[PDB]
């Protein structure tokens, strides 16, 4: 996005970045920024040490026996990226980090959900990691030479505009990476078909002035809620409290069998 | 998505019955509307620029801090995204006038626009006083009486209208 | 001619242990690549090795771009 | 959900156009097909309940061993027979529900994806099915394009169980 | 995932001293304990589809607002997935059973399980009981005493069954 | 929240149906039990302050950056707070023993927790360490063979190790 | 909120750490200093009224479309609401500089003001222009030499400058 | 944080008013004040080694018992006494910072609030910190302003203990 | 990202005016400025390696709690993840000195840097610890007059601290 958002929601180096394209003839470092940039998008943002690579995998793309998307491909079905994204965490968040990582956007539809699910107990890992690489998504984004990057932020055709709002919970920020089995964030927007208000860098937090108690942090509670007192006007509610009044706001929350959302620092 | 007969369709099988005849004369009559249906759609696509670029003009005009430097519509980047939004839900709204049911403009479209939108802190109010200049349009358009045949577009008129004001609903 | 290794999924199948060459010309601009990022740097005889497992899927996506498959080799 | 009118939209919207003149006679032959589509419904939901036992009877007759062997998947008790029954109605009213969308897509979404997985988990013959559709089709007294619809949307169900 | 053998070591490394003598004795018991562990995955695996089928059809029976139009697992797709999770659920027991350790259980197939069928409306506890119907049916199959070595498989009972408690228990 | 009672209560309600035999029965066989649930309640309850203390103290000698300046757990008042939450995370472990019933220990206990501590920076896996402490300190305590009318009490402690299982996933 | 003195203190206490001999002679030197300090907060605040009034003149003056019907600081209350935000502003820049840390400015003041001002289409950059205007109208009060002892205070306009610049920054 | 600036700024604060002749004259006080203070933290922190061993040696003294009783609470063993140093030495720290701050507010926030749940978790008594506290009053060698503000802290943190 | 120049460009923009007579000498002033702030980025670049492993050494020496068996730098792969966020800062210290701008800094070193430690469970306080030590060093290095042309450097070395600093409050 423009900068005026980008800096409130904290994407300026998403909106800045430059699709990699590994063009024919291509020197030594071309190839080597192309291989630290599949590594740094395919597996999440991850320090990734010396004997975590693909050796073979990235001489074959080195001495063109490959292409890019082959080497993403040997990439997302390594050992590798087994272990820090599917043997260890939930089949929802596992394919979530897979849309983030191979298409770069979030999942739109708990259809994609079900797809993928099905794919995976009929076919196995291999046939559900080459669905997002052989799709019809990857090849008009990225095709054969371009390293995926991640879209979410960005206007794409026939695209769900829950994608946007759904990409800052999938993409936390420039210095996160996907490293902790966790569960998804987007299960529950995901099965109701709803969207959950966007809170990245600067948009979530609110004013203080004097309201706030002794140390000045104000806590966002998002909580789904339903009549047990007074009247509830809405299914959906935020509150905003002091530290000091955290523990208290929890505990009368819990008493009405309200479900806690999530809590974050405003 | 689901379409006006798809939407009866699925309603039925979670009661497990089949469609009642007071349902399949509902879409008897859906179906004897259609060439309307079919005419309101063509007319908002054969004038969709120039509804988006009307609205966006008097928007501006009505709404000078947008455009004024700093606004939110200024820089050719902000303003071709703002067109862009307009041409987009003008066409999911035509969509929905297509299927005669809202779910494509509210999945596909509207749903995740407002938190879109105050993320990116695009105003809501300006987007559906936008919005609002396109419904006026496109009705004027549909409901324009020359060069058609003559006949009752009401109930179309209407129901357009309610998905416009879905959108603006949402956007704010 | 190296790649069947990396190219070849992990699952054993003897099958699937199979790649092939295919030989690709004449990659176009056309209806179907309208909305691609990327862009077409060659439209001569472009070489795409393909394991067997999914020889189904890269020729679709041959067929659809307009790319005519002019010759399969074994690898 | 495969109807006309929804892929004339899932296809614009994948090319991120405003519906022209192509999605326009889209809906035209929607709107050309419904009122057969709607009448082919009705025809079969007022003949539902002949329909249905006949179809089941049928199956018993060209598979007899189906009402003597026991087993759950079988019908040789009530429930197997009230459970065949079901199954039959099932694919009956969605047929309907077919007709009155102009797609495949009740079928689909409903009956068509995961009949597989059911029918052999369950060891339910396909061929039973396969009767009872052939049977509807022989016995709904459809003609015209009522009867084209719907011996194509119960020749797709014929074709998925085959 | 851990087993039975990198749990202790996980748990060591973190304290940073080697296996004490006591848990050496407790993982080579383990070990002598391994062939009847390998039987009972062996058994369950090969009645797996068996157990799956017959605790769906008794679910079914007992729940018939489950299968009726409606209900969460009617048409083909919906009570595919729940036979599928039925499946699934009987899987990495036997994965838990084959590592002595739930965590692949854990981490694959109950983290986040109960919120999805919350989000989803999938009943809970109607999965809970389908899971039990699996449990006694597994239990029975790995106390089968014909064509088998004799001895005491009470422990890996115990342990299957905590397995399968484990997973009705994260359902629900 | 629901107790052991009230849990299949609401499970046939839903249903619409009658507890059957088969759920009568074992409601009868929790009742057979209801005298070592009470005395674990009991036992849990009179060494509450030594098992906290000594998990904590455990944790902290294992976890060292916990009470280092600059730790989470340094300085009174979050060393306070943190001996707070071992409190509350073992009573409410304590409530669901009582009740036969996790809800208690997730709806008013577990409910936000995670989200919580990640808002406070509180390390999560810290407190599950900690969790696990007090749960095998408890564990023991109720095993205690010493002045107690003997008997089996192996699912009461399998069902209390539960319950600690669920708080130290919640939290980490 | 922390000043001069305790967000030194703070640093030390995460480091456990005593202040070093550097550390002390920085706040020695910045208690020299406090005399000039509490006279730009004395000059500040006994020209308060007239800083805002001549700012918000000036900033009208400049940018009309601010005031014209329709603007953002056009009808009463929310003229009333732009200088009552701009006296906001220069309170707690006041705050800040009495203190000797923009902890205060930026924890009660600028923490969320500018989702705020995003969600009511607020302007900010011409709130800061206002902010930038009351920037050297203050700047020239504190530095005015008539009426007081003669010294530099070269480092205090700096300091209450990125403090005015600081909040500049946030709304913008 | 209750210090003189801050505190000044919170009840200007939430009247909404500017700092008014009153929070001057609370910043000249913290002036007149903060010299001695930082010569006060300074004398404490190069004495500090001496200062936290002779406090723990006067506990020692004091209560023999902690020395020669087994048990986690008591400094029987190495592990023990360093527990204790650590102690001692957190509150000869924390005291020099609020001779910066120029207020109790580092004791309040980093040590008093929630000191009293501390001691009774592990059954330390208050009263071995009230004599280490009581043998740093005797032996800071501080003078005038410096030993009064810093003889208010350490007699802060008794009356709390007490 | 913004460099010294367009970060006044960008606060133009925002107000749509040119930039003034003010901010075009403040900038020929930061242009005289440019050789000593190459000078700066370069002496810190050749000595990179030894700032990371000599602030490694002193943390880890300081906090002995971080590299024993447990520790958040315990084990190679963590120890070298350590080094590598060490190294990482350092660098994007040393780009903010080359922009003469902290943009770098928050849109891609510190942005979300806070929630991945409290995530994976990493001290906060120590990485600020850690930046600190290299805050020094650093700064030492720049200072240096040996082998270079003789002149002020304060301003450059209060920018650069002031990049350090608030990297270390980032994660503090
Ligand atoms: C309200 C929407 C306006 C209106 C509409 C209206 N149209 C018709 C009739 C027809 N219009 C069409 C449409 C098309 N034929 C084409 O080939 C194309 C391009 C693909 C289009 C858009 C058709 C086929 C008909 C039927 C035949 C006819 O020419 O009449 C009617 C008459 C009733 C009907 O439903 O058919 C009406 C009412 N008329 C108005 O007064 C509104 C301004
Ligand atoms: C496992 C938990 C341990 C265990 C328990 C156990 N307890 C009983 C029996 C009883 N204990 C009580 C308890 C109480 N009486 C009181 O007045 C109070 C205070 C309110 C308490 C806590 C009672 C009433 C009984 C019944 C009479 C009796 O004294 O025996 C049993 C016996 C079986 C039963 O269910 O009655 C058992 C097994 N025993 C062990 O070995 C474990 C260490
Ligand atoms: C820059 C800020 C200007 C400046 C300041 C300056 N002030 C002093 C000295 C004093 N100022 C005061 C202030 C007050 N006394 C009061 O009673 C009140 C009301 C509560 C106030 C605000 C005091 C007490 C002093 C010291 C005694 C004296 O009056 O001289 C100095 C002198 C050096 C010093 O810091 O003590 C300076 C430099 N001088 C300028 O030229 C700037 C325009
Ligand atoms: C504080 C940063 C230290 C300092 C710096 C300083 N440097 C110069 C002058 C120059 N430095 C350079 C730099 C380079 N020339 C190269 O080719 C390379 C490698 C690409 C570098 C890094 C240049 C070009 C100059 C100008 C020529 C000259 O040597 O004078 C100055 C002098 C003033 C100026 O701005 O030029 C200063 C002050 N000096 C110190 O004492 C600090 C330790
Ligand atoms: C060292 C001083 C301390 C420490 C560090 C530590 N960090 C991690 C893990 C990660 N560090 C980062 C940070 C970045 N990655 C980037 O790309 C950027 C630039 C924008 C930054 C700032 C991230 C994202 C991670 C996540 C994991 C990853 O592998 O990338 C670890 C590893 C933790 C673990 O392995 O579980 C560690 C150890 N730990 C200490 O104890 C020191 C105080
Ligand atoms: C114009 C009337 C108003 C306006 C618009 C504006 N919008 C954006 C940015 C985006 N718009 C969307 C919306 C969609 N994307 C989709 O794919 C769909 C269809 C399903 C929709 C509805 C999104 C997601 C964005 C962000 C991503 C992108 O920009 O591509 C902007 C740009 C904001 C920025 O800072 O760049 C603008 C300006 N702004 C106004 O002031 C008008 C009132
Ligand atoms: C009748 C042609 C033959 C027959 C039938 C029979 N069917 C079942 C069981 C099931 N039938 C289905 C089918 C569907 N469920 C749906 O939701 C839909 C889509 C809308 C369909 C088509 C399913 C899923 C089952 C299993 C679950 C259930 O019992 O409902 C049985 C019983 C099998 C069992 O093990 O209980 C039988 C007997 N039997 C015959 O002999 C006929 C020839
Ligand atoms: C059957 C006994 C009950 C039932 C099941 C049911 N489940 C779903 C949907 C999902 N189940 C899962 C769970 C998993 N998928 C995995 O891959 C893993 C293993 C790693 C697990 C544990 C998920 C993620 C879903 C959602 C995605 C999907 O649709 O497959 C459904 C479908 C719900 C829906 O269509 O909305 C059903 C029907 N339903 C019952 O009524 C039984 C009690
Ligand atoms: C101790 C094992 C670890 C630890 C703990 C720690 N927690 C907090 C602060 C809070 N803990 C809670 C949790 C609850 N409050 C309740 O009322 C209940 C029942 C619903 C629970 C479970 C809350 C809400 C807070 C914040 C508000 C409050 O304290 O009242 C802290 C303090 C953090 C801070 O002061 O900033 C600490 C230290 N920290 C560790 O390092 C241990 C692993
Ligand atoms: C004046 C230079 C510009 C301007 C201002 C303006 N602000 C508002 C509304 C609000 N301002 C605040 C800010 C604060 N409230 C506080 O308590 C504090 C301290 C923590 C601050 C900084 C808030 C919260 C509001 C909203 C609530 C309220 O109205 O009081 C408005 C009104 C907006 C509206 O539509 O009502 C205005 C006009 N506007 C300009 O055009 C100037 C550039
Ligand atoms: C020394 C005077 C006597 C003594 C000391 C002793 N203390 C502990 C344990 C703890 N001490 C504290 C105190 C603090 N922690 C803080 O962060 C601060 C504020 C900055 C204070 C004052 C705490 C929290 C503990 C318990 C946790 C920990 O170990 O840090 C012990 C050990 C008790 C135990 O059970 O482990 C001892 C021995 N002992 C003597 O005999 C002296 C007379």
């Amino acid at each position: 996005t423009s900068l005026v958002s980008a800096q409130r929601l904290g994407i300026v180096a998403v909106d800045e970045a430059i699709p990699l394209e590994l063009r024919s003839r291509s020197t030594e470092e071309e190839v080597d920024a192309v291989i630290l940039a599949v590594y740094r998008q395919v597996l999440g943002n991850d320090h990734l040490m010396s004997q975590e690579r693909l050796t073979s995998a990235e001489s074959l793309l080195r001495g063109r026996e490959i292409s890019v998307r082959d080497f993403v491909r040997a990439v997302a079905l390594s050992e590798v990226y087994r272990q820090k994204f599917f043997h260890s965490n939930p089949q929802n968040r596992f394919i979530e980090l897979n849309y983030k990582h191979l298409l770069g956007r979030a999942p739109y539809d708990q259809s994609e959900i079900a797809f993928h699910t099905d794919l995976y107990h009929q076919g196995g890992y291999e046939a559900e990691i080459n669905s997002y690489i052989d799709s019809v998504e990857y090849t008009e984004n990225f095709g054969d030479w371009v390293v995926p990057y991640f879209r979410g932020f960005a206007t794409q055709r026939n695209q769900k505009t829950v994608g946007f709002s759904r990409s800052f919970q999938v993409y936390r920020g420039y210095a996160t990476s996907d490293r902790s089995g966790s569960r998804s964030r987007l299960t529950r927007e995901l099965a109701r078909n709803t969207a959950s208000p966007v809170y990245a860098g600067s948009t979530a937090e609110s004013l203080r002035g004097t309201s706030a108690g002794s140390r000045n942090q104000m806590y966002r509670l998002q909580v789904i809620q339903g009549a047990a007192g007074t009247r509830v006007r809405r299914g959906k509610a935020e509150y905003l409290v002091s530290y000091d009044n955290l523990s208290a706001k929890l505990q009368q929350i819990n008493r009405q069998g309200d479900t806690v959302t999530m809590i974050s620092l405003a | 998505m689901f379409d006006v007969f798809t939407r009866v369709v699925s309603q039925a099988d979670a009661r497990g019955e089949y469609l009642s005849g007071s349902q399949l004369d509902a879409l008897s009559a859906t179906v004897a509307e259609g060439n309307k249906r079919i005419d309101s759609v063509n007319r908002i696509t054969g004038n969709a620029s120039a509804i988006v670029s009307n609205a966006a003009r008097a928007l501006f005009a009505e709404q000078p801090q947008l455009i004024q430097p700093g606004g939110n519509a200024y820089t050719s980047r902000r303003m071709a995204a703002c067109l862009r939004d307009m041409e987009i839900i003008l066409r999911y709204v035509t969509y929905a006038t297509f299927t005669g049911d809202a779910s494509v403009l509210e999945d596909r479209c509207l749903n995740g626009l407002r938190e879109t939108y105050v993320a990116l802190g695009v105003p809501g109010a300006s987007v559906a006083a936008g919005v609002q200049k396109m419904k006026e349009a496109a009705l004027d358009i549909v409901n324009d009486p020359n060069g058609i045949t003559r006949g009752d577009c009401s109930a179309i008129v209407a129901e357009i209208a309610g998905y416009f004001d879905r959108a603006a609903a949402a956007v704010a | 001619m190296l790649g069947q290794s990396s190219l070849v999924g992990y699952s054993n199948t003897q099958a699937a242990n199979r790649v092939f060459v295919y030989e690709v010309s004449g990659l176009r601009q056309t209806d179907a690549n309208e909305n691609s990022a990327h862009d077409i740097r060659r439209s001569g005889s472009v070489f795409i090795k393909v394991p067997y497992a999914r020889m189904n899927d890269e020729m679709r996506r041959i067929s659809r771009l307009g790319g005519t498959i002019v010759n399969i080799r074994p690898y | 959900m495969k109807t006309p009118l929804t892929e004339a939209v899932s296809t614009a919207d994948s090319q991120g156009r405003f519906l022209s003149s192509t999605e326009l006679q889209i809906a035209f032959g929607r709107l050309r097909q419904a009122n057969a589509g709607l009448q082919a419904a009705k025809a079969l939901t007022d003949n539902a309940q002949s329909l249905v036992n006949g179809a089941a009877q049928a199956v018993y007759n060209k598979f007899p061993y189906t009402t003597q062997t026991q087993g759950n998947n079988f019908a040789a008790d009530q429930r197997g027979k009230d459970k065949c029954a079901r199954d039959i109605g099932y694919y009956l009213r969605i047929v309907t529900y077919c007709l009155v969308a102009g797609g495949t897509g009740p079928l689909d979404e409903y009956l068509i994806a995961g009949i597989d997985e059911i029918n052999r988990t369950f060891d339910l013959s396909p061929s039973w099915y396969v009767e009872a559709l052939k049977y509807i089709k022989a016995n709904h007294g459809l003609s015209g394009d009522a009867r084209d619809e719907a011996n194509s949307y119960l020749d797709y169900a014929i074709n998925a169980l085959s």
